[PDB]
C-alpha cells in the first residue's frame, strides 16, 4: 500500500543498490531469482513487503528500480551477475557513449536521448503504485551522469510529480581524496541546478567511511563493497518505518519536516553508530547509551567535518532491535548535558527519534558483527558549511585560469552558468551564516 | 559498444602494431588463426572494441596497416599473427617517402590515400558506435609522417567528434636516425597539435634506458621496445573492454588530463617492470607499484619531469586491489611531491581501477603524465629545425615537392608558442 | 604613443511578443537603466514594487534575489530608441578617418545570441547597417579627394564555421586551400583569398550582397535568421600621390568589420543537434577570444596570449597585438528573461575596456 521507487544513477549508484537490494532481500527472505521460499511455511503469509517488491501471479518479487549509468558496463555486471533473475530487464543503458566526468554530456548532450524513456519506466513504475510516497535518487557529485543526468532527472520529476518527495543519497566529494580532477565544477553546478527540487539530500564521504573502516572494523584494506554495505545498512535503517512494526513510527514525509529548517539548507549528515567487528562485539555491552554517545562522536562522522566547528540544527535518531523508549530518552538527555554538542537558540527542541522492533540483518561475506540494537543518526549541522567553502575554493582555484572549462562548452554550455552557479554557492554559505547567529531581541 | 579503428603507418608504426595484435590477441584469447580458445568468458564480451565477427567464430582485427615500402607487409603477413589481418586491409604503395614528408604528404602519400580512407569508412561505418582511432606511427621518417598526419586531417574533417589517439616514436636526444629530423618531426608536430585530442609520446633511448637498467636486458632488439609500448597501449584502453570497480575510458582521459587544448601530449609509464631473476625478491604490491610509477627513470618519453610541474596525471591499474590503497597512495604522492604539481589544480590525479590483470601477472599499473618538462623535447627539435632552416640545408628536397618555406615558418612558430605555453604554465600561481 | 580599445554598447528594442507581455505586467520588466551617454545600472532597485513590499519587512533575513544592482561605465551607450546612423556616427566613422589618414582600424561585434549585432553591422535592405554607410562614405569622399590622389580599395570577405575558413566571395573554394600561416614577421596571410578590387559603390555593394547571401544561417528558436558563423570584412585603403614625385609619403591601411556569432545558454534553449554543435564551437571560439582579453589585461600572463586556441582569435590577434584602433559593440537584450547572458556579455565588456595598444603611422615607398 506504500511504497517508493529507488533511482540508481552512474557507477557508483549502481554499486549501492546492488548492496542496497542484497540487504532487502536477505532482510525479506527473497532469493536471488525472486522467489519467496517462505511462502512453503506459512502460505499466504507476509514475510516480503511491498514497500520495494512488486508480487506478480507466479509469486516472484520484483525490486521497484530503476538504474542508469549511460555506460553498459557496469549494468551489464549486474545482467550476467547473481540477481539477473531478480531485476525486470528493463535495466536502462544509453551506453554507447559516457559522461566522461563531464557535467555538460550527462545534462544536455547524451543526458538528453535517455530521459523520455527514463521517465518512461518511472511513470510505468508508479502506475502500479497505489499510494506512492517519494524516490530514493542514488548518485555521487564530481561524475558526468551522477551529476548531470540525476539534475535532468530531478527537475523533470519535478514537473511530472510535484509535491512528491525526492530524498538523495549522494556522495560528496572527499577534502583530500579524490578520483577525478573535475569534481569541483561538476559539483558546484550539480548543487546548483538540483537546490531548487531536492527536498533532502543524504550526505556521505568516501574518506570518512575509508576511516571507519580502518578504526573500528580493523579492515585496513577496504574495497568500495564495504562503504556500500554500510551506506546500505543506512538507506535500511532510514526505510525500516515502512516495512516493520515498531514502537515509533517514522513516514519518508517525516524527515524532510523535521531535518529542513529552510529550504535550502536541507544537507544533513547521516552516520552509523554500532559500526563493529565480531572479534569487538565481544568485550562490550553496545547498549543504547553507548552507541547514541558513538552518534555524537566526529571520528564516527561519515562527512569529513567537525560538528564541533557548527552548531546543531537538527537531529533524528533512528532506532532498531532491543531498544526501550526510556534508555533512549535518558541518552538523549545526557546528550543535552554536554557542552561540547551546541544547538542553534531557534530550535531549543532539535530531536526527533525512531524507534523499530526490527533488528539489522548479518549479509553473510560481510564485516559487521550480528549487533542485537543499533541506531542511524541524520544530523543537519552547520559546520556543512565548511564542506561548502572548501569546494568552492578549488573551483575558483580552476575557473581563474578557466582551466578544464573549454570541455564544458564544447557540449553546448555558455559560461557564464559557471559563474551563476558559483555565485548561487556563494549566497548558499552566506545563508548557513545567517542562519547560525544568536538571535536577539 | 564502444569500438576503435587501429590504424598503423610506417615500418614503425607496423612493427609497434604487430606485436600489439599480439598481445591483445593473447590477452582475449584468441589463436593466429582466430578463433577462439581462451577459458575466461569475459574475453568475449567485449571482443568487439577491437575485433569483428566473420563467419566460424573467427575474429578478425579491426586494423588498417599502411606503408609505402611493400616489404613491411610481407614482414606482417609471414608473421605469426599474420593470417588473422584481412587481406584487404593492407593497403600499400610501390616506392617509399624517401625519409621526406613532402613526398608522404602531398606526392606519394596523396596517391594512396583515397584507398586507405576507402578502407576506414567501411571499418569505421560497420560499427554501433565508433568512439574514436587510434593510430601508431613514427617522427623523423618520411612515411609515417606523412600518411599519419594527412591521414589524421582528413578522419578529422570526417569525423570531427570522435577521439583521436596518436601513439608517436619522437626523435631521441642524443642519437638520430634521420639526418632531416627536425624537418619532419616539426611540420608533424604541428599537424599533431591542431588534430589530434591526446598524443601519446615515446622515445627510443628512454626505452633503451629502461631495458638495460630495469630489466636488465643486455640486447634490447625493437620487439622488446614493441613489448613495453604494447603494454602501455592495451592499458589505456582497459577499462573499455572488461569490468571494473572504478571505470575510465579515453574521452574521461582526454577530459581529465587536457586542462587546455593544444597541452595534450602525454608521458607513458608501465609498471611493474623488474628482471627475470630480482622478481622473486620483491613484493608486488600497490606501494611498490606507485612508487615504480612515478619514478622519473620509468618514463617512456625521455624528458623528466623534476625538470618541470605535473598538469595532470591518470593512473589506470590492473588486477584485485582496494580502494583505500589507491586513493592514499595517489594522496601521499602529491604531498610529498608537492613542488612538482601545479598548485592551481587542487587535485592533479585521475585514478581508474580495472577487476582483470594482465595474463600472468597479479597486478599492474598504467601511468599516463602531462607535464610541462615535455617543452624540453620541442625546443630541442626547434632549435635542430633552426639551426638547419637558417641556411636552407635540405630545403630543395621539400620546395622541389611544392612546399612553400611558410609552411616551415609557421610550424616553427606554432611549435615556438607551444613552448611558450608550457613555459607559461610551469611558471604561475 | 598608446590608444585604447573603446566599448559602445548596444540595448536592442523589444519584439512584439515581449513588448505586450511586458506592457501587460507594467500597467516581464526592463532590466538595463540607461541613464547617461556613459553609465547604464543593470538590474536597478526600485523597479518591481512586490519586491520593495516585501523588502520593507523582512531586513536581510535572507536574499532570494539580487541585494545590489551593477553599475556600468563606457565609452557610449545606445537606448532601444537610436537608429543605425546615430551608432555609425560614433563608432566607426573615425574609424574610416583614420584608415584614410594611415592608421589600421577594426570595429567588431559581440553580445548574446538575438542581440541585434547582423542588424548593426549587416543591416536590412529598408535599414542599412554600419557596412553600407562606411562604403558609402568612404567612395563619397574619394569623389572628394579625386584629382589629388589615387585611391585604391581591395576587399576580402570570409567565415569561420566549425573552425574552416570559407571565402564569401568565392564560392567552391575548398576548406583544406583555406589555411593561416604567419610568416617569419607574424603577419597573418591567409591563403587563396579573392581580394578582390571594386571601384563604385554599386559594385561594393553588390560583392557584399553575394557575399552575404552565401553566410551559414539557420532558425535556432532565438531567432529565425540566426548567424552560425564568424563573419570578417577586411578593406585595404592604399593611397599614392599624382604629383609623380613618389616618396615614403605613400600610405596604406586596413578598415576590419566582424560580426560574430552570439553565445548560447544551455540552461534556457532548445537547439539538439547539428545546431548545438555549432553553437558549441561558437561558444569555443568565443572562450578563447575572452582568454586572449583576459591575459591582454593581466600584467601577468604578458608572456603568452593563447591566440592559437582558435581561428578567430588568430585572425583577432593584429587588432589586439598592435598598430590597430580597436571599437567593440556589445548588444544586449534588456529583460528579465536574458538577465544570466546580458550580465556576461556585460562583465566581459568591462574587462575589456582595459586593453591598449600603440599606433604607427604607415608608410610605402
Ligand atoms: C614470473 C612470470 O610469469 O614471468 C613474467 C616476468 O618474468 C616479468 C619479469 C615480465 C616478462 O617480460 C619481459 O621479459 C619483457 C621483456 C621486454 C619488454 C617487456 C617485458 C614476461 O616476458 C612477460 C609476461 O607478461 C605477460 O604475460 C603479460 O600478460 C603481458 N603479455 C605480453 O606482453 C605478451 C607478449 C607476447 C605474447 C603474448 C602476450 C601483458 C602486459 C600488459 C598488457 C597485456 C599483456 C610475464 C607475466 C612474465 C614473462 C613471460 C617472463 C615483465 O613483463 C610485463 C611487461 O609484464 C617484465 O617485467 C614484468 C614483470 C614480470 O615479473
Ligand atoms: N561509496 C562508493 N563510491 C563510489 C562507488 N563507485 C564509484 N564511487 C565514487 O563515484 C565518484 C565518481 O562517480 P563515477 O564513478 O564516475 O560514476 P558516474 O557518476 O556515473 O560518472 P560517469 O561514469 O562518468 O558517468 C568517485 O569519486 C568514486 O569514488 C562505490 O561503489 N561506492
Ligand atoms: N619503436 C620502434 N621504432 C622504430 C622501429 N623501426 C623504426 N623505428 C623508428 O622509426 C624511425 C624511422 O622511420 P621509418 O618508419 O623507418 O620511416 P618510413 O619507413 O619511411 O616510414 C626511426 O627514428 C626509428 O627509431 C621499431 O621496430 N620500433
Ligand atoms: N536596434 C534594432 N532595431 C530593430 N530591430 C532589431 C534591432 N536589433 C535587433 N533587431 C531585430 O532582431 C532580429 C534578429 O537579430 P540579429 O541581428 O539577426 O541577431 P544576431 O545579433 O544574433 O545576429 C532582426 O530581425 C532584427 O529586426
Ligand atoms: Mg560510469
Ligand atoms: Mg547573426
Amino acid at each position: 500500500m506504500r511504497e517508493c521507487i529507488s533511482i540508481h544513477v552512474g557507477q557508483a549508484g549502481v554499486q549501492i543498490g546492488n548492496a542496497c537490494w542484497e540487504l532487502y532481500c536477505l532482510e525479506h527472505g527473497i532469493q536471488p531469482d525472486g522467489q519467496m521460499p517462505s511462502d512453503k511455511t506459512i502460505g499466504g503469509g507476509d514475510d516480503s513487503f511491498n514497500t520495494f517488491f512488486s508480487e506478480t501471479g507466479a509469486g516472484k518479487h520484483v525490486p521497484r528500480a530503476v538504474f542508469v549509468d549511460l555506460e553498459p558496463t557496469v549494468i551489464d555486471e549486474v545482467r550476467t551477475g547473481t540477481y539477473r533473475q531478480l531485476f525486470h530487464p528493463e535495466q536502462l543503458i544509453t551506453g554507447k557513449e559516457d559522461a566522461a566526468n563531464n557535467y555538460a554530456r550527462g545534462h544536455y548532450t547524451i543526458g538528453k536521448e535517455i530521459i523520455d524513456l527514463v521517465l518512461d519506466r518511472i511513470r510505468k513504475l508508479a502506475d502500479q503504485c497505489t499510494g506512492l510516497q517519494g524516490f530514493l535518487v542514488f548518485h555521487s557529485f564530481g561524475g558526468g551522469t551522477g551529476s548531470g543526468f540525476t539534475s535532468l532527472l530531478m527537475e523533470r520529476l519535478s514537473v511530472d510529480y510535484g509535491k512528491k518527495s525526492k530524498l538523495e543519497f549522494s556522495i560528496y566529494p572527499a577534502p583530500q581524496v579524490s578520483t577525478a580532477v573535475v569534481e569541483p565544477y561538476n559539483s558546484i553546478l550539480t548543487t546548483h541546478t538540483t537546490l531548487e527540487h531536492s527536498d533532502c539530500a543524504f550526505m556521505v564521504d568516501n574518506e570518512a567511511i575509508y576511516d571507519i573502516c580502518r578504526r573500528n572494523l580493523d579492515i585496513e584494506r577496504p574495497t568500495y563493497t564495504n562503504l556500500n554495505r554500510l551506506i546500505s545498512q543506512i538507506v535500511s535503517s532510514i526505510t525500516a518505518s515502512l516495512r516493520f512494526d515498531g514502537a515509533l513510527n517514522v513516514d519518508l514525509t517525516e524527515f524532510q519536516t523535521n531535518l529542513v529548517p529552510y529550504p535550502r539548507i536541507h544537507f544533513p549528515l547521516a552516520t552509523y553508530a554500532p559500526v563493529i567487528s565480531a572479534e569487538k562485539a565481544y568485550h562490550e555491552q553496545l547498549s543504547v547509551a553507548e552507541i547514541t554517545n558513538a552518534c555524537f562522536e566526529p571520528a564516527n562522522q561519515m562527512v569529513k567535518c567537525d560538528p564541533r566547528h557548527g552548531k546543531y540544527m537538527a537531529c533524528c535518531l533512528l532506532y532498531r532491535g532491543d531498544v526501550v523508549p526510556k534508555d533512549v530518552n535518558a541518552a538523549i538527555a545526557t546528550i543535552k548535558t554536554k557542552r561540547s554538542i551546541q544547538f542553534v537558540d531557534w530550535c531549543p527542541t532539535g530531536f526527533k527519534v525512531g524507534i523499530n522492533y526490527q533488528p539489522p540483518t548479518v549479509v553473510p561475506g560481510g564485516d559487521l558483527a550480528k549487533v542485537q540494537r543499533a541506531v542511524c543518526m541524520l544530523s543537519n549541522t552547520t559546520a556543512i558549511a565548511e564542506a561548502w567553502a572548501r569546494l568552492d575554493h578549488k573551483f575558483d582555484l580552476m575557473y581563474a585560469k578557466r582551466a578544464f572549462v573549454h570541455w564544458y562548452v564544447g557540449e553546448g554550455m555558455e559560461e557564464g552558468e559557471f559563474s551563476e552557479a558559483r555565485e548561487d554557492m556563494a549566497a548558499l554559505e552566506k545563508d548557513y551564516e545567517e542562519v547560525g547567529v544568536d538571535s536577539v531581541e | 559498444m564502444r569500438e576503435i579503428v587501429h590504424i598503423q603507418a610506417g615500418q614503425c608504426g607496423n612493427q609497434i602494431g604487430a606485436k600489439f595484435w599480439e598481445v591483445i590477441s593473447d590477452e582475449h584469447g584468441i589463436d593466429p588463426t582466430g578463433s577462439y580458445h581462451g577459458d575466461s568468458d569475459l574475453q568475449l564480451e567485449r571482443i568487439n572494441v577491437y575485433y569483428n565477427e566473420a563467419t566460424g567464430n573467427k575474429y578478425v582485427p579491426r586494423a588498417i596497416l599502411v606503408d609505402l615500402e611493400p616489404g613491411t607487409m610481407d614482414s606482417v603477413r609471414s608473421g605469426p599473427f599474420g593470417q588473422i589481418f584481412r587481406p584487404d586491409n593492407f593497403v600499400f604503395g610501390q616506392s617509399g617517402a624517401g625519409n621526406n614528408w613532402a613526398k608522404g604528404h602531398y606526392t606519394e602519400g596523396a596517391e594512396l590515400v583515397d584507398s586507405v580512407l576507402d578502407v576506414v569508412r567501411k571499418e569505421s561505418e560497420s560499427c554501433d558506435c565508433l568512439q574514436g582511432f587510434q593510430l601508431t606511427h613514427s617522427l623523423g621518417g618520411g612515411t609515417g609522417s606523412g600518411m599519419g598526419t594527412l591521414l589524421i586531417s582528413k578522419i578529422r574533417e570526417e569525423y570531427p567528434d570522435r577521439i583521436m589517439n596518436t601513439f608517436s616514436v619522437m626523435p631521441s636526444p642524443k642519437v638520430s636516425d634521420t639526418v632531416v629530423e627536425p624537418y619532419n618531426a616539426t611540420l608533424s608536430v604541428h599537424q599533431l597539435v591542431e588534430n589530434t585530442d591526446e598524443t601519446y609520446c615515446i622515445d627510443n633511448e628512454a626505452l633503451y634506458d629502461i631495458c638495460f637498467r630495469t630489466l636488465k636486458l643486455t640486447t634490447p632488439t625493437y620487439g622488446d621496445l614493441n613489448h613495453l609500448v604494447s603494454a602501455t597501449m592495451s592499458g589505456v584502453t582497459t577499462c573499455l573492454r572488461f569490468p571494473g570497480q572504478l571505470n575510465a575510458d579515453l574521452r574521461k582521459l582526454a577530459v581529465n588530463m587536457v586542462p587546455f587544448p593544444r597541452l595534450h601530449f602525454f608521458m607513458p609509464g608501465f609498471a611493474p617492470l623488474t628482471s627475470r631473476g630480482s622478481q622473486q625478491y620483491r613484493a608486488l604490491t600497490v606501494p611498490e607499484l606507485t612508487q615504480q610509477m612515478f619514478d622519473s627513470k620509468n618514463m617512456m618519453a625521455a624528458c623528466d619531469p623534476r625538470h618541470g610541474r605535473y598538469l595532470t596525471v591518470a593512473a589506470i591499474f590492473r588486477g584485485r586491489m582496494s580502494m583505500k590503497e589507491v586513493d592514499e597512495q595517489m594522496l601521499n604522492v602529491q604531498n610529498k611531491n608537492s613542488s612538482y604539481f601545479v598548485e592551481w589544480i587542487p587535485n592533479n590525479v585521475k585514478t581508474a581501477v580495472c577487476d582483470i590483470p594482465p595474463r600472468g601477472l597479479k597486478m599492474s599499473a598504467t601511468f599516463i603524465g602531462n607535464s610541462t618538462a615535455i617543452q624540453e623535447l620541442f625546443k630541442r627539435i626547434s632549435e635542430q629545425f633552426t639551426a638547419m632552416f637558417r641556411r636552407k640545408a635540405f630545403l630543395h628536397w621539400y620546395t622541389g615537392e611544392g612546399m612553400d618555406e611558410m609552411e616551415f615558418t609557421e610550424a616553427e612558430s606554432n611549435m615556438n608558442d607551444l613552448v611558450s605555453e608550457y613555459q607559461q604554465y610551469q611558471d604561475a600561481t | 604613443k598608446q590608444s585604447s580599445i573603446s566599448v559602445a554598447v548596444r540595448v536592442r528594442p523589444f519584439t512584439e511578443a515581449e513588448s505586450n507581455r511586458l506592457v501587460k505586467i507594467d500597467n516581464l520588466r526592463k532590466i538595463i537603466n540607461v541613464v547617461d551617454d556613459r553609465m547604464l545600472i543593470f538590474d536597478p532597485p526600485e523597479t518591481n514594487p512586490l519586491t520593495k513590499m516585501q523588502r520593507n519587512a523582512f531586513p536581510n533575513s535572507f536574499k532570494g534575489s539580487r541585494i545590489r544592482e551593477h553599475r556600468f561605465v563606457f565609452d557610449r551607450l545606445f537606448d532601444e530608441d537610436c537608429t543605425q546612423d546615430q551608432v555609425y556616427r560614433n563608432t566607426t566613422q573615425p574609424l574610416l578617418d583614420s584608415v584614410l589618414d594611415g592608421y589600421n582600424a577594426t570595429v567588431f561585434a559581440y553580445g548574446a545570441t538575438g542581440c541585434g549585432k547582423t542588424h548593426t553591422i549587416s543591416g536590412t535592405p529598408e535599414d542599412p547597417g554600419v557596412i553600407f554607410l562606411t562604403m558609402k562614405e568612404l567612395y563619397n569622399r574619394i569623389e572628394e579627394l579625386k584629382d589629388t590622389k589615387i585611391i585604391d580599395i581591395s576587399l576580402s570577405y570570409l567565415e569561420i564555421y566549425n573552425e574552416t575558413i570559407r571565402d564569401l566571395l568565392n564560392p567552391m573554394t575548398q576548406c583544406k586551400n583555406l589555411v593561416i600561416r604567419e610568416d617569419a614577421n607574424n603577419k597573418i596571410s591567409v591563403s587563396n583569398l579573392s581580394r578582390h578590387r571594386p571601384n563604385s559603390v554599386e559594385e561594393v555593394m553588390q560583392l557584399i550582397l553575394e557575399g552575404n547571401k552565401n553566410r551559414t544561417c539557420s532558425p535556432t528558436e532565438a531567432n529565425a535568421t540566426s548567424s552560425r558563423s564568424h563573419a570578417v570584412l577586411q578593406i585595404n585603403v592604399i593611397q599614392k600621390d599624382r604629383t609623380g614625385d613618389i616618396t615614403e609619403e605613400h600610405t596604406f591601411a586596413t578598415l576590419s568589420i566582424i560580426d560574430l556569432a552570439g553565445s548560447e545558454r544551455a540552461a534556457a534553449t532548445k537547439n539538439r543537434g547539428a545546431r548545438l554543435n555549432e553553437g558549441a564551437n561558437i561558444n569555443k571560439s568565443l572562450l578563447a577570444l575572452g582568454n586572449c582579453i583576459n591575459a591582454l589585461c593581466d600584467p601577468r600572463r604578458r608572456n603568452h596570449v593563447p591566440y592559437r586556441d582558435s581561428k578567430l582569435t588568430r585572425l583577432l590577434k593584429f587588432s589586439l597585438g598592435g598598430n590597430c584602433k580597436t571599437v567593440m559593440i556589445v548588444c544586449v537584450s534588456p529583460s528579465s528573461q536574458h538577465y544570466d547572458e546580458t550580465l556576461n556579455t556585460l562583465k566581459y565588456a568591462d574587462r575589456a575596456k582595459e586593453i591598449k595598444t600603440k599606433l604607427i603611422r604607415n608608410q610605402h615607398n
